[PDB]
RNA sequence: ACUGCAGGGGAGACUGGAAUUCCUGGUGUAGCGGUGGAAUGCGCAGAUAUCAGGAGGAACACCGGUGGCGAAGGCGGGUCUCUGGGCAGUAACUGACGCUGAGGAGCGAAAGCGUGGGGAGCGAACAGGAUUAGAUACCCUGGUAGUCCACGCCGUAAACGGUGGGUACUAGGUGUGGGUUUCCUUCCUUGGGAUCCGUGCCGUAGCUAACGCAUUAAGUACCCCGCCUGGGGAGUACGGCCGCAAGGCUAAAACUCAAAGGAAUUGACGGGGGCCCGCACAAGCGGCGGAGCAUGUGGAUUAAUUCGAUGCAACGCGAAGAA
């Protein structure tokens, strides 16, 4: 029942999952449909195909609240990072600008130990 | 094999029905070298197909094959600790091969009495999209369209 | 001593921003998380996500390097206060005051110890999930000591250049850090030449068992120091000294073996790499494994079941003829 003409889309793309939420310019969530919401479970969530179905289920549910143009903030070292920007385009959204806001610490907190796999 | 592709064999037109598609059908029915027997099965079935449609039966047979050609098969691969199928696009000469194997392959276990009328009814149902050979056209497609996520494993 | 110069060398106080975590609140709603694949776990009592505000601790992205500093251990966010050492130039001053150093004394990563603060993240122990024949492990989700600060103790590292310190000498090539100084010199090029001090790579003589070292020597010589005398037993015992403890330092013998080692060579092997083949797999068609019979074999039986063949490469094999 809302109507905001311009929005912002946040894509967090990790090594296990992708999550595409779409907000207003103040930072209030309209729709958030991710790769587990679209039916997947396990290691399938990290594939590029599950990213281009997560970005569609957030795009055509943001349009029911009237969102016609989003900005794109991607972050994360994931596979599904270009296939979720190209998937917002072929669902009826103008993308405008694309920015990278990956949280880069200035050698602060200590990382977990490396895996002996 | 290791050293490049192998040559494929040419097929001569069938003398009764002027079609390469019919002489490729009689080779799938062929068992134990009995080729005159395998020609009486295929000729006897296509003449039982114009006793129920009236149209020339190589028009029925080309419509029967266009409903059992797959376009995405399901070739397998083991990646790590788990193995899972990978969908690949079928090149056009395999599509006719895999379709004619399915007509002859499912007509050997239908419930009629002779191989002539079993092969005849499978061509008529596949031309209408009814038989069991059409069911493996979409069971191939359902398994290929439930593994879209694995399409980056193209070897 | 004077004059210049380079630097994460040290100690103290105040202080800066990104991010991780939790808290308060808004928007939002059904999954998040994790893996080779999963589950435990978190969530539906409103998580993850997303924006705003706040609390707190630790570490300091880019600069940052093959580079600088320090006796070694080590040392980088910023500024201020105190402070150690080195290099070059001048040749002003003292006039062998030099080198090494048995015992001794100080300093000495991390873990650990004592009392007192602090506790974000990580994380010995521990708990659960997984894997597995088992899994007191690797992997996953949690998590205490500890990591941090103040003050003491401990005194050990593959504390490494596996190479003690001082000095003199013995071809060069080429990078780079810190100075000083003549020439086309202000045509800027901060290029070239010379010279002193570091820090690398490559290389002749020379040395070495070989690998390798080579003006930063493992070369040619001199001076002082510690150490070695076959491998185990053993850097263990006993005695002593030190420590709050853990333990450290000094340090044997009986007994036992005929070796233990170093560098390199040829092979083979690798759940190492590169390229290449084969009905090796894949893509196909027909079988064997279940039935009945023929035949050979193991075993058992028998007076005897004659002998030989035993993973591929024995088993319709020696037998192309056992009444
Ligand atoms: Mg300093
Ligand atoms: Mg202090
Ligand atoms: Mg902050
Ligand atoms: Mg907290
Ligand atoms: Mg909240
Ligand atoms: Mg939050
Ligand atoms: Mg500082
Ligand atoms: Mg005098
Ligand atoms: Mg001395
Ligand atoms: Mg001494
Ligand atoms: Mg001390
Ligand atoms: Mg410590
Ligand atoms: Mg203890
Ligand atoms: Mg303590
Ligand atoms: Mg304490
Ligand atoms: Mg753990
Ligand atoms: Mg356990
Ligand atoms: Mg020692
Ligand atoms: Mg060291
Ligand atoms: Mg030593
Ligand atoms: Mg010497
Ligand atoms: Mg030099
Ligand atoms: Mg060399
Ligand atoms: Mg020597
Ligand atoms: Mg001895
Ligand atoms: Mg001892
Ligand atoms: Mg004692
Ligand atoms: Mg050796
Ligand atoms: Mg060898
Ligand atoms: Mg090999
Ligand atoms: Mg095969
Ligand atoms: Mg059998
Ligand atoms: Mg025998
Ligand atoms: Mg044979």
């Amino acid at each position: 029942k809302k109507n905001v003409p311009h929005g912002a889309a946040h894509i967090k793309s990790t090594f296990n999952n992708t999550i595409v939420t779409i907000t207003d310019p103040q930072g209030n969530v309209i729709a958030w449909a991710s790769s587990g919401h679209v039916g997947f479970k396990g290691s399938r969530k990290s594939t590029p195909f599950a990213a281009q179905l997560a970005a569609e289920n957030a795009a055509r549910k943001a349009q029911d609240h009237g969102v016609r143009k989003v900005d794109v903030f991607v972050k994360g070292p994931g596979s599904g990072r270009e296939t979720a920007i190209r998937s917002l385009q072929a669902a009826g959204l103008e993308v405008g600008a694309i920015s990278d806001v990956t949280p880069q610490p200035h050698n602060g907190v200590r990382p977990p130990k490396r895996r002996r796999v | 094999p290791r050293k490049g592709p192998a040559p494929k064999r040419p097929l001569v037109n069938d003398p009764v029905y002027g079609s390469q598609l019919v002489t490729q059908l009689v080779n799938k029915v062929l068992l134990k070298g009995k080729k005159s027997l395998a020609e009486r099965i295929v000729y006897g079935a296509l003449e039982q197909a114009r006793d129920k449609t009236g149209t020339d039966p190589v028009i029925t047979l080309k419509r029967a094959l266009d409903n059992v050609k797959p376009a995405l098969e399901v070739r397998s691969r083991r990646v790590g600790g788990a193995t899972y199928q990978v969908p690949v696009e079928v090149r056009p000469d395999r599509s006719t091969t895999l379709a004619l194997r399915w007509l002859v392959g499912y007509s050997r276990q239908r419930r009629e009495k002779t191989m002539i009328e079993r092969l005849a009814n499978e061509i008529l149902d596949a031309s209408n999209g009814l038989g069991a050979s059409v069911k493996r056209r979409e069971d191939t497609h359902k398994m290929a369209e439930a593994n879209r996520a694995f399409a980056h494993y193209r070897w």
